[PDB]
């Protein structure tokens, strides 16, 4: 509008959702936890955690993630990075079966419990999809679901914003945006291990 | 005095960024056959950690390397020659398959082949690569360590926390974590090829590598526990050992190594090193082990001096060879500025892969500190990674060395600082720890820029001399087998004759 | 082993397929006599995941996915049809081959920058501008850098090392991630602000 | 200190302070509120515009440098304009019902300074009024077949966009997103290739499997209606979701993904060893190729052959069914426009009767588009007359590009 | 009906130039052995000439190809199997050394060591290849006869004289010569593969390249004889034959073979024909030889129409290798423009390497002459080569469609210069020999821009079809002689396993 860098958004949306100037905003609550945990517990501890997807080490998204070379050089599969703290309280070992889950869905994958990984937080680096080494979920019941079987489409109205300058539409230019940091999710380790392949060759993690 | 070269190889610890791309071009080229599946010649590993195959570097458990007995003989830690030889049934010593990892595959096809009606969604399992059998569960891998991944009381039994009070750093304040890539060091005092009964392990005279002559080698299995840094995988098809054989195929015409070349952080330098081979011994067995790093730089000769130059061409080095060594990325960075250091020269094989230590983030402390001598930028004394562990890791546990090479390398960023944003002249730092303007930027030459002729100056092998290139250029590579191949002698019961040479002499002399 | 060699056909949707044409010599209506079958739509569409795929043939295929568009456009709307691509700029023609297929015969071409999470709406807010920023060569004529949740050695792998080696010109550079991250390693400083609360900082040091 | 270490380099050096900044940042909720407090952080010492300063922001591969080249390509405007672009959150968030189970509300999100009862509604509501007023696009567009509007109009006797105006004030002409479950207003083909939406990117997985795919999913919560919460005010409700959405679901890939084993027909491509294409960064300057070392294997086909069979396999299967058609497309107010310059003092919603219905300006604007159907394959593989009758152009500035088509004739043949 | 495809080639002999750069980069490349350095795979012979091996042409002297019996069944003019066999212990056809020419080299050493004091200035005398002594005199060589090097009388033995009255060729002003490069035409019916008693040669059923299995051969040398093209060459030191392999390693990726794309005068073409293997027996067999060439173009399947597509899928043609097909540049010459013919049909093989015969300068006349109806430009009829002659290389003696070959690229360059000098539309050449606009354009094309792309339309010859590359790609090249390959039996008396194979097999299914 101005023709210059701007610091002031003037649209009556941006102006009316407080984002006229920059302000501090806190992580919302995506209130996708509270309505689900402890309603179909395994008997093992359960606990709220923020769950982050940063990119991956052993793909770029999903591609390569079935490749046997970085699942060799990976952890073998779909893992979870947990505190030493939080898996400790939920009696998680390094490499245990776990389930994350919330209002959303359910995923199934092995922890990988870290010291860099401060409490409060897990991250299950993006994409190591559904394909591979995935054992079946005791809360759905199906087959374990992925990193994003936990999330939701939740819009921002401020990118809706159109026929204003710069504030207009573009293909790739304008829009709303797939936000996905500010989840939270159950965490748990998971009991019944069921392959659900008829194969007989399922396990039990004991306690 | 009996003057050979070798390409070493150096890498700078300070700029990984413990990607692996090194260790995936290697496995394509050399190693993704049935029977070292599982062996990575080229492997990356995160500190702290135990490593692959785990706990290598603990030597009491392996058995690797040489010990200096009090008469002052060297001996392999395996035992003498004929102690080694009554462990041949059964070396007691030798890593099982699950110090490494059980190599794993998956049902793919499952994927593609599920019956309809399927009650549930189809997925590949793991399978063994070993026994094909299907795998409960993969629990173990090359790389599990990766990035800290494993409680810290189990990654602290790294061999290189010795002599450390640890606690501190299981404090997340306090976390801290480096990479260390690795191949075969292809030492100039191999204990591999010391402990191998057969005699299949050879040092090449022209260049150094080391390699394990697949003819020859019986399957012994004692090379494996011979080497300190485990870098001889058994393949358990072939029977017989393999090794990395530093892309000599690549090495002879001048390249680079296939994990120098593909290495995306740019740390790696290949450079010629000149070795007085009759002092090999001598340095190998003094008495202190802290001695072990300075003795092997004495036995490294000085390529610029005529009595060397002199003496290498008397001892049959190439031309090119000597002029490579003239421009060693890798003699400037051992031999002149102090910046790499070899991977524990403890073990007394005169390693020939150096490293150069990494810096890092500033320790935690009271408040946001304050201006050192080198202002804004860290002093050696602040830096997060304990100086004792590098030294144990590289220096036989003296920090001295250590501390010069961060510390020269902090001096450089100082002094270029004030070059680059104050516009000034600032040598203070480098005055400090030794350097010359002349150095700093040499150093700054080779290790920020890094023009890909700077990180390696490779000679050809020149595999002319002493052979017949001739008939082998216009025969080589026809492999109908003639089965005249790999002897001397001419006889052969096939009564057949090689492809790649002339059977019909010239009689006009 | 897991590559795609054959065109593949869910094969309850073949066995209707086959068994529709042979009542219906125009493919056209032949899947309409299939999609306008409540049973029959639902017998494939339940069977999405659940094995069943066999071997088809590009002409097969071909003759199908025309006819199915041709029912949509022509009962539906164009609009009906949509596909979905991203990133052309990793291989450009690759990614026009089904955008140019679609927006001729008028279907939705749907975007990615936005639905993934990559645009930065504070571009267009501030700029004018979807995105455009610094090559990494240009990290190198920086004095000064700060890395923001950004994983440099991990997810800019071949990039990197313009950030370490502009170290050796003086440069001094800070990582601010809540944990400890590779990119750390490769900085003078950490600092490990609570997930989510970033701007928090950006706005006191703005102060 | 940092703060002051950071400005005061940008001060001695005049601009050379940078900050990196990725999805660490940028993957949340009020990544706009990250990212201004960045980029003011870099405004205020002047670093934005200078040689190892500003902004630098790196996320995925999203500059494709050719741009003004490649668009008419990949959109067919050498042939026709427009196409029908569309805004993938806001197409998913509506197609795959998560909608039905959202917990945020506008309301909680309001300057406290704001009057709470002028922005009421779910919201997919301020989407819906979005799209009328022209601010995004929509997709399906119209609750009408669009290729029939011209033929009414006619009949009408009326052009076909005074007819569709007259039918949007009225309420005889609809936008789909008002009823997105009607039957009618959801998308029935998916082609998929070059991504795993099912396996990647797709959010509220479970949600695409149930609304899009119709297979079983692993939703945990309630919708809206099993909670008794409050309906949405431009959205029509009805307590059962309408799901299996996509008639067919088509994904092309040279490895079995999880999008692929969700789909109805799996079409092997080649993969980038087997195929000539072009590949550029934000990184670096250069362009390189990617290119075939060996002919792609068994029956796998590089996309570009993929779809030009289908093109060509199109054009004789439509015979009959679709002809030489008009179609009527929305267009919203393009950024780089003299459109941009739409709503300049506030904002004017004319459903509501606060503006007049003004394509273009106050609503979407709304284009007459030709469609030669049998004609698909043969401008499917052929340069449109479109650049030297119109030119090409973007980012607001346009050109005479005649040269380059006669030098394409010589290199291409025609 | 049995769809197969092949490879062809088509040289434009109106374009060669003589250079023989094509014999030199098949030698360097797959002949410099000892044992076949005589052998020349591909070589160019200067017309008129008897060529190499000396009058390979004459069929009655070295009874190569085949014949036609009164019955009508084909039998190897070498005889039928048990004549064949009767002649085992001495062919009596076999061509000597000499035919050839004896490989030498010289003493270039004698230059380097020729000791002080010598009475004359050294020099290099040549020595023999095959016995290592002083030749007194290099008395003949592959290529002795180049540029008309030789009487006439001797030069015009050439078999293609037969039926000319050439005595007025031996005048001066009527002198002519011309290049004809040549190599194994990897025919549709060879002789060779019907003329060796151990079947160790083949036709590859994917791309048409035949072979010497180098296993197999048992050295019986009679397929020298059999093959009429005497494109055989006998290794004689290792005692088995060797032939052009049309660089199968580079044809199975896609690429040019080594002479095609080192061909200079760039003549060469090379594209997918598709033929009817079931019709070979029955065209080559045709009462008339004069009728060979129009029966083999009747074996060549249209690409092109949907019937020939349906029925070479189903009988396992590969896609890419249609496509290729459908855009073969030599497709277009042989059987759209008819401008390429096949080397000596009346042999009764079905060659697969056919050529465009040259045009030439115009002959002697009594003044400068008359515009024709080429204008300026040359008339079919004023050509100083004699068609008979070209006729005889080419078509069974049937000058008709040699002369349609000429007259249709005279054509095409009248059409050109109208349009180029004229700016004028002129196809009045054209339409006097048939040919559209449009066809000329597409010849011009082809044959004088001739773009890379447009000269090799060369598909992949698959080899991941009803194979395992897998594990090929991952173990191919390990020569450490696993003993194993070669042999679809698993058992081995070395108790060994294949490098590049799978041995633990996967129990999961
Ligand atoms: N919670 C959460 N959600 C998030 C994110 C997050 O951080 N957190 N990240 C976003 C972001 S930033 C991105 S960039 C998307 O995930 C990228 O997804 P996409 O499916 O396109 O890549 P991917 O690599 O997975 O897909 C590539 C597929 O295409 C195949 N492929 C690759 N090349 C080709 C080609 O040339 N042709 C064809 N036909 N296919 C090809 C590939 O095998 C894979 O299945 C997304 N959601
Ligand atoms: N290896 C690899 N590289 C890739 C990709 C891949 O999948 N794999 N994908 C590419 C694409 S498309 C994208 S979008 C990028 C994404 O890559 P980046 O922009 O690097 O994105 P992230 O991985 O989400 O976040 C980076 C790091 O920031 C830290 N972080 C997490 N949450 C926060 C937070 O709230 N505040 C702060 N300050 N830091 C935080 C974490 O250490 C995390 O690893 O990577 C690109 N390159
Ligand atoms: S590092 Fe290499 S040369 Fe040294 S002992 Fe081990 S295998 Fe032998
Ligand atoms: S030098 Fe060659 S063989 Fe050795 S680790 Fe590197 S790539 Fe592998
Ligand atoms: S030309 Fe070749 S294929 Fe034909 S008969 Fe001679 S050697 Fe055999
Ligand atoms: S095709 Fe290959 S082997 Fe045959 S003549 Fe040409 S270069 Fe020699
Ligand atoms: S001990 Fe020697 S025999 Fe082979 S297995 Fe090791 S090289
Ligand atoms: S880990 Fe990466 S930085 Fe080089 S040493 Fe290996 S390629
Ligand atoms: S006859 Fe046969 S045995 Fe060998 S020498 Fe000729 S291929
Ligand atoms: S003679 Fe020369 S013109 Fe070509 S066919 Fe051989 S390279
Ligand atoms: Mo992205």
């Amino acid at each position: 509008l101005s023709g210059r860098q701007q610091l002031y958004q003037d649209h009556q949306w941006m102006r009316d959702f407080g984002e006229s100037l920059l302000v501090y905003r806190p992580p919302i609550d995506t209130r996708s936890v509270k309505e689900v945990i402890g309603q179909k517990s395994n008997g093992n501890q359960e606990k709220a955690l923020n769950f982050l997807t940063p990119h991956q080490k052993w793909g770029i998204h999903s591609t390569y993630s079935d490749n046997l070379l970085m699942l060799t050089l990976g952890r073998g599969g779909p893992v979870v990075w947990l505190s030493e703290a939080d898996a400790k309280d939920l009696g998680i070992a390094d490499n245990d079966w776990i389930e994350v889950f919330n209002s959303n869905g359910a995923l199934t994958a092995r922890a990988v419990v870290s010291q860099r990984v401060p409490a409060g937080m897990t991250m299950m680096y993006h994409a190591q999809e559904r394909i591979v080494n995935l054992p079946g979920s005791e809360i759905t019941q199906q087959r374990g679901g992925i990193h994003n079987s936990v999330t939701r489409i939740t819009p921002k109205p401020t990118h809706m914003i159109g026929g204003y300058a710069h504030l207009a539409y573009g293909f790739n230019y304008y829009g709303t945006v797939g936000s996905n940091r500010d989840e939270f999710v159950v965490v748990r380790k998971m009991k019944n291990i069921d392959w659900l392949d008829g194969e007989g060759n399922d396990q039990v993690q004991e306690s | 005095m009996k003057i050979r070269s070798q390409v070493g190889m150096v890498l700078n610890l300070d700029k990984a960024i413990g990607c692996h791309t090194c260790s995936v071009t290697c496995k394509n080229v050399w190693t993704s056959r049935e029977g070292v599946e599982y062996a990575w010649f080229n492997n990356v590993e995160t500190k702290p950690g135990q490593g692959f195959p785990t706990d290598w570097e603990n030597q009491e458990k392996y058995k690797g390397g040489w010990i200096r007995k009090i008469n002052g003989k060297l001996q392999p830690r395996m035992g003498n020659r004929a102690m080694l030889l009554g462990k041949i049934f059964a070396n007691p010593h030798l890593p099982g398959i699950d110090d490494y990892y059980e190599p794993f595959d998956f049902d793919y096809q499952n994927l593609h082949t599920a019956p309809e009606g399927s009650k549930s969604q189809p997925i590949a399992r793991p399978r063994s690569l070993i026994t094909g059998e299907r795998m409960a569960k993969i629990e173990k891998g090359p790389n599990w360590e990766d990035d800290l991944g494993g409680e810290f009381d189990k990654l602290a039994k790294d061999k290189n926390f010795d002599n450390i009070q640890k606690a501190m750093y299981s404090q997340f304040e306090n976390t801290f974590m480096m990479y260390l890539p690795r191949l075969c060091e292809h030492c100039l005092n191999p204990a591999c090829v010391a402990t191998c009964p057969s005699g299949a392990i050879y040092k090449r005279e022209e260049d150094g590598i080391v390699l394990i002559d697949q003819d020859k080698c019986r399957g012994w299995r004692m090379c494996i526990t011979g080497c300190p840094y485990k870098k001889i995988y058994f393949n358990w098809k072939s029977g017989k050992s393999e090794k990395c054989i530093f892309c000599y195929p690549r090495i002879e015409a001048g390249q680079p190594t296939v994990c120098s070349e593909t290495c995306v952080g740019r740390i790696r330098y290949l450079g010629v090193l000149l070795y007085d081979a009759d002092a090999i011994e001598r340095a190998a067995s003094t008495e202190n082990e802290k001695d072990l790093y300075q003795r092997q730089l004495d036995v490294f000769l000085d390529p610029n001096d005529p009595k060397v130059i002199e003496q290498a061409i008397k001892d049959g080095i190439p031309l090119s060879v000597i002029e490579a060594a003239q421009q060693s990325p890798v003699y400037k960075m051992a031999m002149e500025w102090k910046l790499a250091l070899p991977l524990h020269p403890e073990y007394r094989t005169l390693p020939m892969v150096w490293y150069v230590p990494p810096l890092s983030p500033i320790q935690s402390a009271a408040d946001a500190g304050e201006l050192g001598s080198n202002g804004i930028l860290p002093d050696v004394e602040s830096l997060r990674i304990p100086v004792q562990y590098l030294a144990n890791l590289l220096t036989a546990g003296d920090t001295k060395p250590v501390l010069r090479a961060l510390k020269r390398m902090l001096a450089m960023r100082h002094y270029k600082r004030a070059e680059t944003v104050d516009g000034k002249v600032d040598t203070r730092a480098l005055e400090e720890v030794g350097l010359t303007e002349a150095q700093a930027q040499e150093m700054y030459r080779y290790l920020a820029i890094a023009n890909y002729e700077d990180r390696f100056v490779v000679p050809s092998s020149h595999r002319e001399l002493a052979r017949e290139a001739f008939p082998e250029k216009n025969g080589c590579g026809f492999t109908f087998g003639d089965g005249c191949h790999g002897s001397d002698t001419k006889f052969n019961l096939f009564n057949s004759r090689r492809i790649d040479a002339i059977d019909v002499t010239s009689k006009t002399e | 082993a897991n590559r795609l060699k054959y065109p593949m056909m869910r094969k309850r949707l073949m066995k209707m397929w086959r068994e529709a044409k042979a009542l219906h010599s125009d493919p056209v209506e032949a899947w309409a006599s299939i999609i306008e079958d409540a049973d029959k739509a639902k017998s494939f569409k339940q069977a999405r995941g659940r094995g069943g795929f066999v071997r088809s043939s590009w002409q097969e295929v071909n003759e199908l996915i025309a006819a199915s568009n041709v029912y949509t456009i022509k009962n539906y709307g164009p609009d009906r049809v949509a596909g979905f691509s991203p990133i052309p700029a990793m291989s450009m023609v690759s990614y026009a081959s089904g955008a140019r297929y679609l927006s001729l015969i008028g279907g939705t071409c749907l975007s990615f920058y936005d639905w993934y999470c990559d645009l930065p709406p504070a571009s267009p807010q501030t700029w004018g501008e979807q995105t455009d920023v610094p090559e990494s060569a240009d990290w190198y004529n920086s004095s000064y850098i700060i890395a923001w949740g950004s994983n440099v050695p991990q997810t800019r792998t071949p990039d990197a090392h313009f950030f370490t080696e502009v170290r050796y010109k003086g440069t001094k550079t800070v990582a601010v991630t809540p944990d400890y991250a590779e990119i750390a390693k490769l900085c003078d400083l950490w600092l490990a602000p609570k997930q989510g609360t970033d701007a928090a900082m950006a706005l006191a040091m703005g102060h | 200190r940092i703060a002051r270490e950071f400005a005061d380099n940008a001060d001695k050096t005049h601009g050379r302070s940078m900050i990196i900044v990725g999805a660490g940042l940028n993957h949340w909720y009020h990544l706009d509120m990250n990212y201004r407090g960045l980029i003011n952080m870099l405004i205020f010492c002047g670093c934005v515009g200078q040689s190892g300063g500003g902004w630098a922001h790196y996320v995925g591969q999203e500059k494709l440098r050719p741009q003004t080249g490649w668009q008419p390509l990949a959109f067919a405007l050498d042939w026709q304009r427009p196409a029908r672009h569309m805004n993938s959150t806001s197409y998913f968030y509506n197609h795959s019902s998560q909608w039905r189970y959202e917990t945020v509300t506008a309301e909680e999100l309001l300057s406290p300074m704001a009057d709470k009862s002028r922005y009421t509604g779910h919201l997919i509501d301020f989407n819906v009024r979005a799209e009328r007023m022209g601010w995004l696009p929509s997709a399906p567009q119209l609750g009408t077949n669009p290729l029939t509007i011209a033929g009414e109009a006619e009949k009408a006797g009326m052009n076909p966009v005074d007819y569709t105006v007259k039918s949007l004030k009225e309420g005889s002409i609809r936008f789909a997103a008002e009823q997105p479950e009607n039957g009618k207003n959801h998308p029935r083909n998916l082609f998929i290739w070059r991504s795993n939406l099912l396996g990647s990117s797709g959010k509220g997985h479970e949600f695409m499997l149930k609304y899009l795919l119709g297979t079983e999913h692993g939703i945990q919560g309630k919708d809206l209606g099993q909670q008794g919460g409050v309906k949405p005010e431009e959205v029509d409700w009805q307590d059962n979701g309408l799901e299996g959405k996509l008639d067919l679901v088509v994904t092309l890939d040279f490895r079995l993904s999880s999008t692929c084993l969700y789909s109805d027909i799996i079409l092997p491509t080649a993969t980038w060893y087997e195929k000539d294409d072009m590949n550029t960064s934000d990184m670096h300057p250069f362009i390189h190729p990617l290119s075939a070392a060996v002919d792609p294997a068994w029956e796998a086909k590089s996309d570009w052959e993929i779809y030009k069979a289908i093109a060509k396999k199109f054009s004789e299967v439509c015979v009959g069914h679709l002809g030489k058609e008009t179609d009527i497309v929305t267009l919203p107010i393009q950024h780089d426009s003299a459109a941009e310059l739409a709503q300049p003092l506030d904002v004017k919603d004319w459903k509501k009767g606060e503006c007049d219905l003004i394509p273009g300006k106050t609503a979407p604007h709304i284009m007459v588009v030709e469609r030669d159907y049998p004609a698909t394959y043969e401008r499917f593989t052929s340069i449109g007359p479109l650049m030297e009758k119109i030119g090409n152009g973007g980012k607001g500035i346009a050109w005479n590009t005649q040269s380059e088509m006669d030098l394409l004739r010589k290199l291409n043949y025609t």
